C-alpha cells in the first residue's frame, strides 16, 4: 500500500528547514482576522 | 593500446568542522525588518 514517497520533498530540500515547528498562518492574517470581527 | 581499469573508489579528506545549529532556537521569519 502507501510508498510514502510524495513529490512534496521538492520543499524540504532547501525550501523549507526541517524541525522548526513554524506557525501555520501569518501574524498579519491573525491581526485582520481578528479587527474583521468587529 | 592499454587501457587502464577503471575502478570506482573516491577518495576525499575534507572535513567540515561540526554541526552547531541545533541548539539555537529557531523561528521561521517573513519578509525582513521583524
Amino acid at each position: 500500500p502507501a510508498p510514502s514517497a510524495n513529490p512534496a520533498k521538492i520543499f524540504i530540500r532547501r525550501f523549507f528547514s526541517a524541525g522548526v515547528a513554524k506557525n501555520v498562518v501569518s501574524y498579519s492574517n491573525v491581526m485582520a482576522a481578528q479587527r474583521a470581527m468587529e | 593500446f592499454f587501457t587502464p581499469q577503471v575502478l570506482a573508489l573516491e577518495v576525499d579528506c575534507n572535513i567540515e568542522c561540526a554541526s552547531l545549529l541545533d541548539l539555537y532556537g529557531q523561528i521561521e521569519v517573513s519578509r525582513s525588518t521583524f
